């Protein structure tokens, strides 16, 4: 019951304003600290490129082919304009309706609702369901699930970790078999017995260019070994990246277990892949110019316990001719920076840990009960300096995380509580978080664990006995 | 008897195009 | 269903061997360590009695236990007249006699057995001086039973601190008071030793 | 009794683990892009469509079409429960409960059919006997497969798979599609001097562009009186600004817990408390106070009750109960008759009080029950020595209802009587439903 | 009668479709499911045992031995049993954070019905045997499997005191 | 009469009112919401328009 408009001066107008009313507003719209470090490492150039490739968005081919054809419309439609008793009409070209496009239109619409609607949902839907909550594939969580083993710290963490999905889309090609031999020799060579025992073993064993040669390249990254190769480096310092998010995944896996060494295991990981040194060396190698050379020479010849960073710095002025006594071990001007560098580090030393509950004096059994932790960031929404470590390339925030656990039993007690901020070369902090206390009456023994990542040898062990009673 | 979640959105999409289906069916019978 | 491997049994032996054929070497060493371990299996049980099925570990034989209370009652009589020579040889003997028995039996008796004869040979290094051989005796002994004993924290700690590393035996310490009274007191007075 | 009807039924499957909420939210807008695309879709056996349309009060209440697909989609849905409520009322296991829903599908399906035959026998789409044999019979299976598909659809999207029920979503977009079509409609109506559109902006901007005076198009395209302007949208959207703000209006009573100490909260009551129960009940009445109106006057159209109930004359009733009952046309007719607008004002508002008063009783959120449920759950007053929960909730509670009631329908009747495009029950019902269900959402994942 | 055929005509064809659709899409959806990758490695022992009975059939062979591959095999399975046990309830806890994919509670729920098979076979196999040889079967498993890795570990502890010893003599 | 009228005022001056922050992101929702369905609803009709034009004839 409607009459189409066949000479062309309504529809003009109607398109031009809603296609105006769209390309307007798409055009509009389409128009914390860092610490001090006089330090630059080895291949500076592959490093801070790696850097600057990690972000990367345009957001600017999206929406220049929709501005650029909704301004050629618009001006086609203004010059078909400027070219020139009771009834409804429609603001709608007449060659639609007409007997020769009529199935021709009919089609097209079929042919779209039919394919481009399911298609579009059923690629939206397969596209957002193999990315996990902590931005790792499905297919890798649940590749390293299977491989937890009940008490594995240290060693078997790489190796369950080395199963990852992104070294496939990484190495893809003949991108695998280009050094192999090369990186596996000199990791299997070059390293001591004291850095692997049976890894070398378990990478002897399994039969995959893909995981092998993404467990050398691991191993060579975690051991500073600067292989030679100009083009093994750029995806080595990747490799690194990638282990860190499937650390992060591994990490909330682990959580998930009911156990505790494996908790220890990945935060210690955590903190080692984050930095350069390897699991179970000398957490003395944070300070920017030390090599294995003079962290053997510091603590001892042969030594089963490693100096860390606090009772390294708290000697008296021995270290100045034992360290940096000129043949070949440091220098003057790299060591007083080693030691301005190494004054700024972040480490918490709690003073005042006790149970409150909020409006009570005593802590009644099954009721909400908070613990307050006070303590002083002392150097050996404020925000903490970011890492120091400038061998990898993301730069990371150091968090902190808060969990207490029992010893009559190997479990963990309460899930852990993660922040990364302060209220703030000293001052007074605070840190709150609550739980739920236990159903039953009598005091019992907990011990908390201020372990910490982006740095090794920072953690607070103390023991807090609680309290309840009616 | 119980039925799959997209089996239903397939079932509408298949009602939808068999209503069109009948009337350009129609349309063509009475046009010739 | 399953993979056929081709066998062939010898007669006079009784242990099955397997013919060569599953292509890969790494199959080829697991499935011989299988056979051998499934060779072994077979002499205990064609040992074990005239029939072939192993007995229910409900009801447990005395001849063993009695022989391995006469071996670490003779064993310690002997340490106690002031030589140690032969009292650890006897303790090994004894270790070697409880360790070798089968695996069917309950292993709560045989784990509390060796506990008992690795402190006893944990004690008499430390009477020998011999402090690595001491320590690690004792950490195989509470590795064995960790709770209810509280003389090989004690050894192990104390043995640490003879060989220093002082940071191992802080954590040994540590971990022997979460899990702990005469074993609380000594524990509190080789801590205080720091 | 019901047993052998229970495996032949269909029923979409349970979900296997708890859904996200973007596969969630996904699967509703599917769900409400294939019931849009539904409706918009004509029949076959459609001859004669120049007839007055029978319960044309019930379209925007129901989220209906005449003439297409989904013309009874949504009753059977409502029907069923609706009956079911008060039958069970009036007078368990998984094994009681599975016959029921069942026998609830039962009634639906069979009203359905039901409501499908004695639409296609009234007469809408024309005389049976000139229709065809078999034509008939086409289109009761057409009906009756939309309403078995749409009343499937409904199953999966309240079985969990879905974030709400549909009903609201059904009745909430049908009214904002009206409300955005009044403003950017391509139709065009030519009643002479020549074309103009009935889309607002289009409006505006044809009449500032072809017109030879800048100063009389725009005093054309503001004050309209006849067609949708921009005057009426900016009024629409002042309403719905309002209304958005005067609903984040919460009395937040401090109440802490008695079985575990120290842990705190608060309990708030909105200003519109039963929030769209009062407008959406008081519109159903109205609807069919006007529906029996107009049945009543067509039959009997010469008598003394039938003309004191109400009179129609091109439809719009005049000169009746029902004329009172009416909202006024325009500022123009509210300024002509004050009388009849202020019977309106004053019946509008006392029925929403009472009827917000009397629903609170029945919906089960009285004081005397609310109290019963907290104190049965631990929780108690957290006031400075005053222990009184009940005293304090009854003295809040009902003054809060019997006051929201009347702020609602006020609010109704100035969107209506300012000239806000779409009847103000419709504004009402989509920004209610649509707070609720963002306040769902960001109380699930976000 | 055209007017009685065609509308049951129309309706006889949509139920068709309707019912072909939901028929292929369940075959091809087990289809799908059914050829996921294994959870665990492929059984040794099992394999074992099947070897020395087809051996046995394609001929002597004692049957002590028999014995002691179905003993070997049974502990096999028992820990393997012990490991899913543990496994379930970290994945059931898992799996509501969403940080794990679906299709690995599909390939658990699996793993598990085949190792209820397995062990309903392999108990059935036993009491075949000897007369009520059933449960002492899992208590020997268990038991031999216990000991066994209490044994490895001690064997491991005990394999360091030579190097305890070169570092001690070292640092004197 | 006016009780009910002082009554249901010294409600309202009881309750708390809103901030801005919190309206302004409410009403940013609920727009986003309605433009969004607005927008379906007028395609869709914008494109069964013709469709059905063509399909009655």
């Amino acid at each position: 019951e409607y009459n189409y408009d066949e000479n062309g001066q309504f529809f003009p107008f109607f398109v031009l304003t809603l296609t105006g009313l769209v390309t307007l507003p798409l055009t509009y719209s389409l128009l914390a600290p860092r610490i001090k470090s006089d330090f630059k490492p080895q291949h500076d150039d592959i490093i801070q490129n790696q850097k600057r490739k990690r972000l990367r968005k345009e957001r600017r081919v999206k929406r220049a082919i929709a501005v650029v054809v909704g301004w050629a419309i618009i001006g086609y439609m203004v010059y078909l304009i400027i070219v020139t008793s009771y009834s409804i009409g429609i603001a709608l070209p007449k060659l639609i309706i007409e007997e020769g496009s009529g199935k021709y239109v009919l089609m097209l619409y079929a042919s779209l609702l039919g394919i481009l609607l399911p298609y579009i949902v059923g690629r939206w839907w397969y596209g957002s369901q193999r990315y996990t909550r902590e931005k790792v594939l499905a297919a890798s969580a649940g590749n390293m699930f299977r491989e937890y083993e009940g008490t594995m710290i240290g060693g078997p963490i790489v190796n369950a970790l080395s199963t990852g999905e992104e070294y496939k889309e990484m190495l893809s090609g003949p991108k695998a078999e280009e050094g192999l031999a090369k990186v596996e020799k000199k990791v299997l060579a070059l390293d001591e017995k004291i850095l692997s025992a049976k890894d070398r073993e378990v990478l002897r064993k399994i039969d995959n260019p893909v995981r092998r040669k993404a467990l050398a390249l691991l191993w060579a990254y975690l051991n500073r070994i600067d292989l030679e190769d100009p083009v093994l480096n750029e995806e080595k310092y990747e490799a690194g990246s990638i282990a860190l998010s499937l650390t992060e995944s591994f990490t909330a896996i682990a959580l998930a277990f009911g156990n505790l060494i494996p908790i220890i295991g990945a935060y210690r990981i955590s903190q080692c892949i984050v930095q350069a040194i390897s699991p179970g060396s000398s957490p003395l190698l944070q300070l920017p110019y030390f090599t294995p050379k003079v962290v053997e020479s510091v603590e001892g010849a042969d030594v089963k316990t490693h100096l860390s960073v606090q009772k390294y710095l708290d000697m008296p002025e021995e270290r100045r001719r034992s360290l940096t006594v000129g043949p070949g071990l440091l220098t003057e001007d790299q060591y007083n920076s080693a030691i301005a560098v190494a004054k700024q580090l972040p480490l918490f030393a709690i003073s005042k840990a006790f149970f409150k509950v909020a409006g009570e004096r005593v802590v009644t059994p099954s009721s909400l009960v908070q613990l307050v932790i006070k303590g002083r960031i002392i150097p050996p929404r404020v925000q903490p300096p970011l890492a120091h470590a400038p061998y990898l390339p993301r730069d990371h925030p150091p968090r902190w995380h808060i969990f207490l656990a029992d010893a009559k039993q190997g479990k963990i007690a309460v899930p852990p509580f993660t922040f990364t901020t302060f209220d703030k070369t000293f001052n007074m902090q605070t840190l709150r978080m609550q739980f739920q206390a236990p159903p039953q009456v009598g005091n019992f023994s907990f011990v908390l664990h201020m372990i910490s990542d982006s740095y090794m040898g920072f953690d607070v062990k103390q023991e807090i006995t609680l309290q309840v009673e009616d | 008897l119980r039925v799959d979640p997209v089996v239903v959105l397939v079932l509408s999409l298949c009602f939808i195009f068999s209503v069109v289906g009948l009337h350009v069916i129609a349309k063509i019978t009475r046009k010739f | 269903t399953y993979t056929h491997y081709p066998l062939h049994l010898d007669p006079s032996s009784k242990a099955v061997s397997l013919a060569t054929t599953g292509q890969t070497p790494a199959q080829t060493e697991a499935v011989e360590a299988e056979l051998q371990q499934l060779n072994a299996l077979h002499r205990s049980l064609i040992s074990l009695d005239p029939p072939n099925v192993p007995p229910p570990p409900l009801p447990i034989n005395p001849k063993r236990s009695a022989q391995i209370t006469k071996l670490k009652e003779t064993a310690n009589t002997a340490y106690k007249r002031g030589n140690h020579g032969e009292a650890v040889r006897l303790y090994s003997y004894a270790i070697e006699m409880a360790a070798g028995r089968p695996g069917w039996e309950p292993v709560n008796l045989a784990r509390e057995e060796l506990s008992g004869l690795y402190a006893n040979r944990a004690q008499a290094h430390m009477a020998q001086q011999m402090w690595p051989e001491g320590w690690v005796d004792a950490k195989c002994s509470v590795e064995s039973k960790p709770v209810g004993n509280a003389k090989g924290w004690w050894r192990g700690g104390k043995c640490l601190v003879e060989m220093g590393r002082y940071d191992e035996a802080r954590a040994w310490i540590e971990q022997a008071l979460g899990i702990e009274s005469d074993g609380g007191k000594e524990l509190a007075a080789l801590l205080e030793e720091i | 009794l019901i047993k052998p009807f229970t495996p032949l039924l269909p029923e979409v499957a349970a979900p296997e683990t708890k859904v996200p909420f973007n596969q969630k939210l996904m699967w509703t807008g599917l769900t409400l892009l294939i019931f849009l695309v539904m409706s918009q879709m004509p029949l076959y056996g459609i001859v004669s469509s120049d007839t007055s349309d029978p319960l044309y009060w019930l379209r925007m209440m129901l989220a209906s079409n005449r003439g297409t697909l989904m013309e009874l989609g949504i009753t059977p849905i409502i029907s069923s429960g609706m009956v079911f409520q008060l039958l069970a009322g009036t007078h368990d296991l998984k094994t009681d409960r599975e016959l029921y829903q069942t026998a609830q599908k039962l009634f639906a399906i069979i009203l359905s059919f039901g409501q499908a035959c004695v639409h296609v026998l009234t007469g809408l789409y024309g005389q049976p006997s000139d229709l065809g044999a078999g034509i008939c019979v086409l289109l009761i299976v057409q009906l009756v497969v939309a309403g078995l598909v749409v009343i499937l659809l409904d199953e999966l999207l309240q079985k969990g798979y879905g974030l709400g029920s549909g009903i609201s979503l059904f009745i909430a977009t049908n009214i904002c599609e009206s409300i955005v079509w009044k403003a950017f409609s391509p139709t065009t109506i030519n009643t002479g001097r020549g074309p103009e559109f009935e889309g607002a902006i289009i409006a505006l901007f044809h009449l500032l562009l072809t017109w030879p005076d800048k100063q009389r198009a725009l005093r054309e395209a503001f004050y309209r009186q006849s067609l949708p302007n921009i005057m009426n949208l900016l009024a629409t959207l002042l309403v719905f600004a309002a209304v958005i703000y005067l609903q984040g209006f919460r009395v937040e009573i401090p109440v802490k817990s008695a079985r575990q100490r120290g842990v705190r909260g608060s309990y708030p009551v909105r200003l519109f408390y039963t929030s769209n129960m009062p407008i959406m009940l008081q519109s159903a009445l109205c609807s069919n106070v006007f529906l029996i109106s107009q049945m009543l006057y067509s039959r009997f159209s010469d008598n003394l009750l039938v003309r004191l109930l109400g009179v129609w004359e091109p439809l719009h009733a005049a000169s009746g109960i029902a004329y009172y009952m009416s909202p006024p046309l325009n500022f123009k007719e509210a300024l002509l008759d004050p009388v009849h607008t202020v019977v309106y004002i004053t019946f509008m508002l006392v029925a929403c009080a009472l009827f917000s008063k009397t629903w609170i009783e029945v919906s089960g959120s009285s004081p005397r029950d609310v109290a019963k449920q907290l104190k049965d759950q631990g929780l108690v007053m957290a006031g400075h020595r005053e222990q009184s929960m009940y005293k304090e909730l009854k003295r809040v509670i009902p003054t809060a209802a019997a006051f929201g009631g009347a702020c609602i329908g006020a609010l109704s009747v100035a969107s209506d009587l300012l000239g806000a495009l779409g009847s103000g029950t419709g504004i009402l019902l989509a920004v209610t439903i649509i707070y609720g269900y963002f306040e769902m959402a960001a109380r699930e994942g976000d | 009668w055209l007017t009685l055929v065609v509308p049951f005509a129309y309706l006889g064809v949509l139920i068709g479709c309707l019912a072909t659709f939901s028929s292929l899409y369940r075959r091809r959806k087990a289809a799908k499911a059914a050829s996921l990758e294994p959870w665990f490695p492929p059984h040794l022992q099992r394999d074992i045992y099947h070897s020395l009975l087809h051996l046995d059939q394609q001929q002597r062979v004692p049957e002590t031995v028999l014995k002691a591959a179905l003993l070997r095999r049974a502990a096999e399975d028992i820990k393997r049993v012990m490991a899913i046990r543990e496994q379930k309830q970290a994945l059931a806890l898992l799996l509501q954070r969403g940080s794990v994919g679906d299709e690995l509670w599909q390939r658990f729920l699996r793993a598990e019905k085949e190792m209820e098979d397995e062990v309903r076979d392999v108990v059935a196999e036993a009491n075949s045997y000897a007369p009520n040889w059933g449960q002492v079967i899992f208590q020997s498993a268990r038991e031999m499997d216990a000991n066994a890795t209490y044994r490895a570990r001690m064997e491991e502890y005990q394999a360091t005191v030579a190097e305890e010893r070169a570092w001690w003599d070292k640092k004197r | 009469p006016r009780d009910f009228l002082k009554d249901g005022m010294q409600f309202i001056h009881k309750c708390q009112k809103p901030d801005r922050k919190e309206f302004k992101k409410v009403c940013q929702a609920v727009a986003i919401g309605f433009v969004a369905m607005g927008a379906i609803g007028y395609i869709v009709k914008l494109v069964h328009i013709p469709i059905n034009n063509i399909l009655v004839a």
